[PDB]
């Protein structure tokens, strides 16, 4: 018998622990694995791949209408949309992005946001992309928009224009629930010209936005989603 | 060190540090190289 | 190891413009559109390994069971003298939401039961009952009263523990298949009335409790609560995240009448 | 002068030309390629139709409103009635196939609208009427018809809603899988080639659907002034690798 | 005293761990064994062994005659018995081999399954045995039959027909307790010519016929029979 | 047609046999090719050998 | 590591993977080879 002595912690039940265990089936044999296309190992590979942001949120019920974002033909100076960068609500929030970065308590890194132009081939456009880093307010009118991050978009037979918002912030990580001093920024989109359509055409054209996440990008510190809730189990 | 016999018994596995997100990033046949253009 | 130092650009080489109908997401970076420093990660992304993220126990189940005299009790199983539960991961939906990311997924299981006592009315004290919990495979006979011959489980595996204590051990990977279906758009059948989705391709096998004590003069209510964990886990071919509340176990169903889900501005698209 | 614009494919005693692609996408980074015997369990010898089940079938035509919501086919149902594929298909007791994918719709320079082309592997469809009512068999089972989202609930049929997927998920989170946009005003064609993705190494082709390909418009279609106010969008799938095992007396499947 | 901390599941009685204990009777020295012909190591080595399946289950009281399939002389293209393959229930049910797999939750192998004829040595006949693969329905006639697995028996000096009812599947193991999903087919056997008596003779023949499974099967997950039960304890 | 315009045939081949088909569904079994109207303007379709006989008579 | 000193205390044995199903499937005294005839 050699002796011991047993520590605070004893019999405790910790769900996060990682130990091995008696198996109840001895000898058992599983099935053999077979090949299936398509294995995840990370979160981090699959928040790169790109999904739609229903930027254009004014509805009332949810409709494929608020994917698009509409552009007005001849408007000068004015403004296409504006947002800010809480990843882990409001637009962003249904996204596939912002969907697992609600996975985890704080996230550091790039993002990638592109617009892909669906107006008649015929037509012409260009648009500036601005991100205004925190520390100001969503900018106004263009002239304030264009003197932080931003690139001229000119729409052309390269249908979509990718915009990276690069990690801008003094502090490494930020919340992903919304949090003032970690806060991120705005995005903003005005016309640098404006949108032209060829004869015989009409009304407004549509822009489809993406969201994924550059391969600078960090998640840490798992938690509970607020995206998912029940009152009672389900029963089949 | 493992106690049991089995291998479900042991515990949990350690990082794939696999990472490959190219087959869901780029999934396209002809290889599409950034800075070419796009649709040539 | 995140960004290199990238200076002013004048070129014909433009990586920021593509074509997204073409169903890539190119890998552009900050260095491609605006002047950056280097700097390093620091990181390497083990928190959000697959492992990890279905690795730790969830609530799959809480039931309940009591401990009372069965003398002229016509039904045992209604008087939750005893109780079984077909295992699944898709009755509560904390764990169900982060499993239904994949299509297929394989894992070995490991349990953690923990059984507390209640005595909601008037007892001299709290007795010091012990729980059976029989795993039952599919074909083997079922308990039928508290007591019967099918307790004796002589080859069907179970684990007596106290309540109040937690009993632990940990099931292979049990699926017929290579994988369990999270998912499965099929029948058992080509039958024009049998049920869709459901399939026993996500069979995990099924459990019954009691307590083994016989009763005492006052009424004693145990309820258990079954904790999963997956160890050595492998997925296969993510999806989109659920959206829409969850109805029943093992269908995609959706309630009625339910509410947008994308949250309405408060103001225009232009908006901040 | 090769461009990721025109392409052929050729299958069997069947060519595609496209003059106006967008590259083509391959699922999960896999080409279609028969059972290896590591991963085989049936000790039958399969059969391989080769070229007269792996030719390009082109389904019957749909017409892109203003109005549209979206049209879904199930596969291998879709070719259920197909040529030899399909009769191969109702004889056997087991099957497997990957498939090519070619979805066309072409327009003028003056048009406007984008569909979203996109495969889903094992796309559970979910019952309108909520709680755990089943979807029955013929609703899943459209045959070359597919599902019209845009049609009425039915009863035991599948909900239709798009915003949902017909399955509780959001209509933009689809781009995480495999799939392609048709753009008017940049590509006139999607390809997507699909390689089989199961849990087992060979299934039974009636009672289970392995994808759904799903065409949705996204961007509304707009027509020049006074035009018809409509596009016709059409369907030509091809199977491929196709082997089929454990012959016999020829299923019969409701309805 | 080394320190130690004790984890969830301490003190359980799990009845499959496998672990040391004390001996009650230290020091004791058991019989030596001496050889015993016979020495069983597997289940698997004993249900390759074929025993008589109780085919014609029509009686109203188990009797001698359920293991006797009957044949009528001069009959053409009609069947002869049919039953679908559901090992653990039904005909196989009580057989070694059902008796066995009802030990076990999952099977997977080939079955072998062997008529062995009994009538008058001048008599003569052909057969015909159909396994039917999961998807179509238990046949109807001949003609429906013979387009699965056959095999044309022709009855002779060799007095039994071994056919084998290869592992046809998707899913690479069954339920042994039926189930649809997972169901396994049906076996019918036809005249393909006839049985025809000589002179002097007269009335039925019959058949035995036998299951075992080749060396091909698999059985796992171990668990109770609903072959036996008790309602209070034996005593002396 | 006007290079502004845009289609889209599929021109089938039905070997000796068979009726001339009588709708697309028919006729897509049979050899064939989805011809895209573009900048190159020209399709060739080939009518391949299908023969049991290794001759047919011109007349 | 046997904590104990006499041999029942042990845990359970291991696998036999000994298996010869031939003195119950083919006890015949004459050596009968597949593909020949069962009587000459």
């Amino acid at each position: 018998g050699l002796p011991t002595t047993t520590l605070p912690g004893s019999g405790q039940f910790l769900t996060t622990d990682d130990r091995q265990s008696p198996s109840a089936l001895p000898n058992y044999e599983p099935t053999p694995r077979i090949h299936i296309p398509g294995k995840v190992h990370n979160l981090l590979e699959i928040i790169q791949v790109d999904t739609l942001i229903p930027m254009n949120n004014t509805h009332t019920k949810d409709e494929v209408n608020s994917y698009l974002i509409p552009l007005n033909a001849n408007r000068q100076n004015e403004q296409v949309f504006g947002t800010n960068l809480f990843i882990g609500d409001g637009v962003f929030k249904t996204t596939l992005l912002g969907e697992i970065v609600q996975y985890y308590t704080h996230w550091s890194g790039s993002l990638r946001f592109s617009l892909m132009y669906t107006g008649p081939a015929l037509s012409s456009a260009k648009l500036i992309l601005a991100y205004t880093p925190p520390g100001a307010r969503g900018p106004q009118d263009r002239r304030e928009a264009m003197l932080g991050t931003h690139v001229v978009w000119d729409i052309g037979l390269q249908s979509t224009i990718v915009m990276t918002i690069p990690w801008t912030s003094g502090v490494q990580f930020r919340y992903t629930d919304p949090d003032t001093y970690t806060s991120a920024g705005f995005l903003s989109c005005w016309y640098q010209t404006s949108l032209i359509l060829p004869p015989e055409t009409t009304g407004q054209v549509y822009l489809l936005s993406f969201i994924s996440a550059c391969p600078d990008f960090k998640l840490r510190l798992m938690k509970d989603t607020q995206t998912i809730s029940q009152t009672v189990a389900l029963t089949e | 060190i493992n106690y049991y016999k089995d291998a479900a018994s042991t515990s949990s596995a350690g990082q794939s540090l696999s990472m490959d997100p190219s087959k869901f990033t780029e999934p396209v046949k002809d290889l599409m190289l950034k800075g070419a253009p796009a649709l040539n | 190891t995140a960004s290199i130092s990238s200076g002013p650009k004048h070129t014909q080489k433009v990586p920021i413009l593509t074509a997204n109908e073409t169903g890539a997401t190119m890998p552009v970076l900050p260095s491609d559109s605006i002047e950056t420093r280097t700097t390093y990660m620091h990181f390497n992304g083990s928190e959000t390994d697959v492992e990890c993220f279905l690795g730790r126990a969830a609530c799959v189940h809480v039931t309940e069971i009591q401990n009372k005299d069965a003398t002229g009790i016509d039904n045992h199983r209604e008087a939750k003298l005893f109780n079984d539960w077909k295992i699944n991961l898709s009755s509560l939906v904390q764990l169900r939401k982060k499993l239904e990311l994949f299509t297929y997924v394989r894992f070995d299981s490991e349990y953690t039961i923990l059984a507390t006592a209640s005595q909601p009315d008037s007892a001299n004290y709290s007795s010091n009952l012990v729980v059976q919990a029989m795993y039952v495979p599919p074909g083997a006979p079922n308990p039928k009263e508290w007591d019967d011959y099918t307790w004796q489980s002589a080859s069907n595996p179970s684990v007596f523990f106290k309540v109040g204590d937690t009993s632990r051990f940990s099931v292979p990977y049990v699926g017929l298949a290579s994988a369990y279906n999270c998912f499965y758009d099929g029948y058992s059948h080509d039958d024009a009335e049998t049920q869709y989705g459901i399939t026993v391709l996500a069979h995990m096998g099924s459990m019954a409790f009691r307590i083994v004590n016989e009763h005492d003069e006052h009424k004693t209510l145990v309820k258990i609560r079954v904790y999963h964990r997956a160890k050595h886990v492998e997925a296969w071919i993510p999806r989109a995240p659920r959206a829409l509340p969850y109805t029943s176990i093992g269908r995609t169903n959706y309630p009625k009448n339910t509410e947008p889900v994308i949250k309405k501005r408060k103001g225009d698209i232009k908006s901040y | 002068g090769y461009s990721d614009r025109v392409q052929q494919i050729t299958l069997g005693n069947s060519t595609i030309t496209t003059q106006e692609a967008a590259n083509a996408v391959v699922c999960y980074a896999e080409w279609p390629e028969y059972l290896p015997d590591v991963d085989a369990s049936d000790v039958n010898k399969t059969s391989k139709p080769d070229t007269s089940v792996c030719r390009f079938y082109t389904l019957d035509s749909k017409t892109w409103t203003t109005g549209s919501k979206g049209w879904c086919w199930k596969l291998p149902d879709a070719l259920k009635d197909m040529g030899v594929f399909g009769q191969n298909m109702f004889f056997h007791s087991l099957g497997r196939s990957g498939y090519t994918v070619h979805v066309q719709c072409n327009a003028t320079k003056f048009h406007s609208g984008c569909l979203l082309v996109v495969v889903i592997p094992e796309h559970q469809l979910a019952s309108h009427e909520g709680g755990n009512v089943s979807v029955k068999y013929t609703f899943t089972h459209p045959g070359e018809r597919g599902i019209d989202l845009s049609s009425a609930n039915e009863v035991g049929g599948p909900v239709k809603d798009v915003l949902y997927n017909m399955n509780g998920t959001l209509l933009g989170n689809l781009l995480i899988f495999p799939h392609q946009f048709i753009n008017l005003r940049t590509n006139n064609t999607a390809t997507i080639v699909i390689p089989y993705i199961n849990s087992v190494p060979i299934d039974s082709m009636t009672r289970h659907n392995n994808v759904s390909l799903m065409v949705i418009p996204i961007a509304p279609l707009t027509v020049p002034t006074g035009a018809t106010p409509s596009l016709p969008i059409t369907v030509t799938i091809a199977p491929m690798c196709t082997e089929f095992s454990g012959i016999r007396s020829k299923s019969i499947v409701p309805q």
